[PDB]
RNA sequence: CUUUAAAUCCUUUAACGAGGAUCCAUUGGAGGGCAAGUCUGGUGCCAGCAGCCGCGGUAAUUCCAGCUCCAAUAGCGUAUAUUAAAGUUGCUGCAGUUAAAAAGCUCGUAGUUGGAUCUUGGGAGCGGCCG
């Protein structure tokens, strides 16, 4: 008897087939274009997908205008905007089954900072997400993971104790400084 | 085939069989298309019109194409209906 | 280095007084020029061998080995079809299930799954088909399921078009040959099955020699 | 199936039931005969005490001696015999000497050309046999 | 600093702290199943590899070593118990002439399954035959 919480929970299924040539050509492509670390990623992402599809084909197989279907599939299709894949004019529950995996990882914090203009490529993208560089909304971000939403959007930038939005330099260059001021004297 | 609009998905309608009303599939050789001209009632003459008959290939391999083809210019009013 | 037909057929695709194949599959004309298949479906037509096996007949004077090729072409729109070619030489036996493969095509047709909105994308029915002791059934899948299926099956299918299937099969599926029969007869009777959107009474175009009969009297004697 | 009544369900269960009693996997895993013939009786590992080393000929034209080892069990001294894997791992084992004792993986069957050994070593006088092998770790003297 | 019964842990901030950034990432494989060498050197039905087929007989792509290579990557291999694959337990949904399998035949108590036929139409109306 102890106050514990005992919930755990995967996040990914490996693929059935162990040797395949197109599974593996796709997925390190999506890794390329993309720039994951590993194929634990895609996978956790196709899980989700697939249990979105899921859910979606559940809602959908029950009859027109019945309440817990339209309380749900409404609910689950203002997630999905605000997400930021769907767009304004499509608001159809049948709209679900034809989404892809690019439109989930295109709204990766990652690749956003990249494609926003502040990151030479997508992995110093990265890297500078890692190293706790930049803000998202006054709130400092790690995790190249960050599920970016639709209205915090417009108010991601460089932070304040950072070298490149403004601040004290970093351990390199006051070294180096320090370095000439002692060559000079 | 329909969608939102009511336009055809079905890139072309296949035949049917005038006797049997089953459809003719692309590979299926037996399948006759045939032409049967009538003949004005005035004196008796050939005048560029047409009655186009189908029969698949099943009705033919079992062997009632001709009989169907009978009934089918009887009901069209070729064959005499006392016959 | 211009093609030459061999039948009124060829003359008439050759000519330009047709055009599309189409009425070609609805008026159920055999095709014996694999070379119209070229003119009407481009260089949007692709073909992928399956495997190789070596057939091997024993007589006095030793053991004798040919290969026979299985082979399946088809462009990603509608369109597949499978050849199959037994010869001495294994280059020559690409060739002749190539062609044999494109002289055999099947339109395929795709349906909805309920929601009847945007471009079909799933078999229409639950059609079947059996060969052998193989026998592959397809199911329609909603939109984005995939084609679930062995490699070579669904390698099959993604080149007809069906891009959501569920399927199921029985029997020795070790037999490539057999099990390529099967998954090509179940998906060449998608067509050939009456649906009560087809309860329409079919009007009966004239056929291409009625019509082309002034031209093809005075072409090829 | 055959009767097909809307009462039918004892028949049915009872027939369904016999046949699954009387088949190889079910009974072979539903017996108590199975367990109680097991040299280790269901474990995964279980050690022992070497007695001798023994060699064992093959069975397809594979004509090679192979070595194994006359191993004695501790949980009830059964004698069993086990294969040493690797190459030349025959001299890293001496009299008398702490053997953990494994399966090969066939569920109690003979694999390959050597008749009648369904077990292997993995661990001699506490140490890996892996890591005798690589030379990572040195069998203590 | 902060937290805490007092501390450790997390976060915050000073001062240091990386170029072959030696602050150096392993586990099983490279004949098919199953993604990856007719590479090189060594023993020659021996030593061994091998879940299966099989690889070794003086040119071994399969054994022993080096380079290269493929898979997951803080993780990987092995034994066991078990599930889907098994439409090889089949209620959905398996078979019984020749591959495993219809009692020698009939009667018969339980159990199971049982033919047809007993109910119908109009009145008024919301409305463009029928909602």
């Amino acid at each position: 008897p102890v106050a514990r919480s005992w919930v755990c929970r995967k996040t990914y299924v490996t693929p059935r087939r162990p040797f395949e040539k197109s599974r593996l050509d796709q997925e390190l492509k999506l890794i390329g274009e993309y720039g994951l670390r590993n194929k634990r990623e895609v996978w956790r992402v196709k899980f989700t997908l697939a249990k979105i599809r899921k859910a979606a084909r559940e809602l959908l197989t029950l009859d027109e205008k019945d309440p817990r279907r339209l309380f749900e599939g409404n609910a689950l299709l203002r997630r999905l905007v605000r997400i930021g894949v769907l767009d304004e004019g499509k608001m159809k529950l049948d709209y679900i089954l034809g989404l892809k995996i690019e439109d989930f990882l295109e709204r990766r914090l990652q690749t956003q900072v990249f494609k926003l203009g502040l990151a030479k490529s997508i992995h110093h993208a990265r890297v500078l997400i890692r190293q706790r560089h930049i803000r998202v909304r006054k709130q400092v971000v790690n995790i190249p993971s960050f599920i970016v939403r639709l209205d915090s959007q417009k108010h991601i930038d460089f932070s304040l104790r950072s070298p490149y939005g403004g601040g004290r330099p970093g351990r390199v260059k006051r070294k180096n400084a320090k370095k000439g001021q002692g060559g000079a004297g | 085939m329909q969608n939102d609009a009511g336009e055809f998905v079905d890139l072309y309608v296949p035949r049917k069989c005038s006797a049997s009303n089953r459809i003719i599939g692309a590979k299926d050789h037996a399948s006759i298309q045939m032409n049967v001209a009538e003949v004005d009632k005035v004196t008796g003459r050939f005048n560029g019109q047409f009655k186009t008959y189908a029969i698949c290939g099943a009705i033919r391999r079992m062997g009632e194409s001709d009989d169907s083809i009978l009934r089918l210019a009887k009901a069209d009013g070729i064959v005499s209906k006392n016959f | 280095k211009e093609w030459l037909p061999v039948t009124k057929l060829g003359r008439l695709v050759k000519d330009m007084k047709i055009k599309s194949l189409e009425e070609i599959y609805l008026f159920s004309l055999p095709i014996k020029e694999s070379e119209i298949i070229d003119f009407f479906l481009g260089a949007s037509l692709k073909d992928e061998v399956l495997k190789i096996m070596p057939v091997q007949k024993q007589t006095r004077a030793g053991q004798r080995t040919r290969f026979k090729a299985f082979v399946a072409i088809g462009d990603y729109n509608g369109h597949v079809g499978l050849g199959v070619k037994c010869s001495k030489e294994v280059a020559t036996a690409i060739r002749g299930a190539i062609i044999l493969a494109k002289l055999s095509i099947v339109p395929v047709r795709r349906g909805y799954w309920g929601n009847k909105i945007g471009k079909p994308h799933t078999v229409p029915c639950k059609v079947t088909g059996r060969c052998g002791s193989v026998l592959v059934r397809l199911i329609p899948a909603p939109r984005g399921t995939g084609i679930v299926s062995a490699p070579v099956p669904k390698k099959l299918l993604m080149m007809a078009g069906i891009d959501d299937c569920y399927t199921s099969a029985r029997g020795c599926t070790a037999t490539l040959g057999n099990f390529a029969k099967a998954t090509f007869d179940a998906i060449s009777k998608t067509y050939s099955y009456l649906t009560p959107d087809l309860w329409k009474e079919t009007v009966f175009t004239k056929s291409p020699y009625q019509e082309f009969t002034d031209h093809l009297v005075k072409t090829h004697t | 199936g055959k009767c097909r009544g809307l009462r039918t369900a004892r028949k049915l269960r009872s027939h369904r039931r016999d046949q699954k009693w009387h088949d190889k996997q079910y009974k072979k895993a539903h017996l108590g005969t199975a367990l109680k013939a097991n040299p280790f009786g269901g474990a995964s590992h279980a050690k022992g005490i070497v007695l001798e080393k023994v060699g064992v000929e093959a069975k397809q034209p594979n004509s090679a001696i192979r070595k194994c080892v006359r191993v004695q069990l501790i949980k009830n001294g059964k004698k069993i015999t086990a294969f040493v894997p690797n190459d030349g791992c025959l001299n890293f084992i001496e009299e008398n000497d702490e053997v953990l004792v494994a399966g090969f993986g066939r569920k109690g069957h003979a694999v390959g050309d050597i008749p009648g050994v369904r077990f292997k070593v993995v661990k001699v006088a506490n140490v890996s046999l892996l890591a005798l092998y690589k030379g990572k770790k040195e069998r203590p003297r």
